[PDB]
């Protein structure tokens, strides 16, 4: 329904910066707009993100409850 | 010579110069600053040190560590019947274990009671994690940023026994302390794997079967640390994770020492050719254990007739087999040592950690 | 009757827009 406290594969914290990333990358698909034209890197780095697969992995593709209803 | 040498501790911070990111902050969290409780990547070199401990000591920290986690007392969550019916009691009570602490008191006890007053979806977030329980905080255990939960217009929840439990990583995984970024074998020269023909390997130029590295660069990263006190917070993870290994290791010493007297933990049996055979069976351990304890054996006695372990995934134990051209006490006697070595091993890490980080 | 209204859907609706407004308390 969210995205979660912590990465599912390794468990680093990514539900830190979710609530953070969720608006930021809002702002950055009204600069930029049917899926997904953006790059998210630049942002889940100045989150503090690693560049580790599963955490990028979960943090731009798990769906929240709120969008769908 | 020294066995752990410089660390390299380096936290994961917010890059507030992204627009986005600072404007997003300021915006719902009204953040400027850094967190109270950073991630912090520690890569550590290791050198004189075989592969069994250093990876002993990575999967102790990883999850067999003692832990804590936010837990609901069965019975906090308040099943009344204004509270939001998509936020099930399993869904918050998931969400709130993995929310990573750094508390250094049990007593505390936090209470969650949030109210959706008005037509907009209000989202619950770690700030409304409210505690009464015996001492305020001075410093935040967990970051106020993390979300919990919405709440439907009109609908509430109510959890009201939010408290600190202790538990190791291996059983649950909300305990899972240190995430693996890193480990190398300094000593073993690599290929350069970018290459066609060397892509499908592994990349270090010695096979793993007849490689026996002492040089180790092992990585960490540990997701929640006081921002001003990161580096005692390392000292205290390294340490206890060292702690840690020295006692389950004199736990097996134990069993050890009581070799005359009769114990289901350990047996032997002097089969043909004077050899003896010791068979050391133990519940609820690890491969750590385990490893550590065939590597060191055979760094001890190289003319073994067999040293191994087994810890199979069902009857949850370590099984460790010696067969040895020695007598019984002289086989025992033999394996004490290499206890000590090990002892001594993880002793000396200690020391090097107290000695670096500071 | 009780259970032929408070099974009700609309009752619900009714039910959430009074707690919104504050008119009943939000638990029962
Ligand atoms: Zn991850």
């Amino acid at each position: 329904m969210l995205i979660p406290v912590v990465c599912f594969t390794c468990g680093f914290p990514i539900g830190t910066y979710a609530a953070i990333f969720d608006k930021a990358r809002t702002e950055y698909i009204k600069t930029k707009m049917a899926s997904l034209q953006i790059e998210l890197k630049d942002l889940i780095t100045a989150l503090g993100i690693p560049m580790r697969v599963c955490c990028r992995t979960h943090l731009i593709t798990t769906l929240d409850y709120r969008k769908y209803y | 010579e020294k066995i752990f040498q410089n660390v390299e501790i380096k936290p994961f911070l917010i890059d507030f110069s992204n627009l986005f990111i600072k404007n997003a902050a300021k915006k719902l969290f009204q953040l400027e600053e850094q967190l109270p409780l950073v991630p912090v990547n520690v890569v550590m070199d290791f050198k004189g040190i075989s592969r069994a401990a250093v990876h002993g000591l990575s999967r102790v920290l990883q999850d067999e560590i003692p832990n804590y986690m936010l837990d609901i007392k069965p019975g906090g969550y308040k099943i009344e019947d204004s509270t939001d019916l998509f936020m099930t009691e399993q869904f918050i009570r998931n969400r709130i274990n993995f929310i990573p602490i750094y508390a250094k008191n049990e007593t505390l006890v936090f209470a969650l009671r949030s109210l959706n007053n008005s037509c907009e979806v209000k989202t619950i977030y770690s700030r409304d994690l409210i505690q009464v329980a015996g001492p305020k905080l001075k410093y935040p255990i967990f970051n106020p940023t993390f979300e919990i939960g919405f709440l439907q217009p009109g609908k509430s929840l109510i959890i009201e026994d939010i408290y600190i439990k202790k538990g190791i990583g291996r059983k649950h995984a909300a305990f899972n302390l240190a995430v693996k970024t890193h480990f190398s074998h300094l000593d073993i020269e690599q290929y350069p794997t970018d290459k066609k023909e060397y892509m499908a390997l592994s990349g270090y130029k010695q096979s793993s079967m007849t490689s026996d590295p002492r040089h180790h660069r092992l990585g960490l990263c540990f997701p929640a640390v006081p921002l001003p006190h990161i580096n005692q917070a390392v000292r205290t993870y390294l340490k206890n994770a060292c702690r840690i290994i020295i006692g389950r290791i004199q736990s097996i010493q134990k069993i050890y020492e009581n070799f005359e007297e009769p114990q289901p933990e350990l047996v032997l049996f002097s089969m043909d050719e004077e050899k003896t055979k010791a068979i050391i069976t133990i519940k609820d351990e690890t491969h750590t254990i385990g490893n550590l304890l065939k590597t060191y054996i055979y760094e001890m006695i190289p003319d073994i007739s067999f040293v191994g372990y087994q810890c199979v995934p069902h009857k949850q134990e370590m099984v460790l087999t010696i067969i040895h051209k020695a007598s019984q006490e002289d086989l025992i006697t033999l394996l004490e040592k290499s206890i000590q070595n090990i002892i001594q091993t993880f002793q000396i890490l200690e020391k090097n950690v107290d000695e670096l980080i500071a | 009757l009780l259970t032929e209204i408070l099974l009700d859907p609309m009752y619900d609706y009714a039910a959430t827009v009074a707690r919104i407004d504050g008119s009943i308390p939000m638990h029962k």
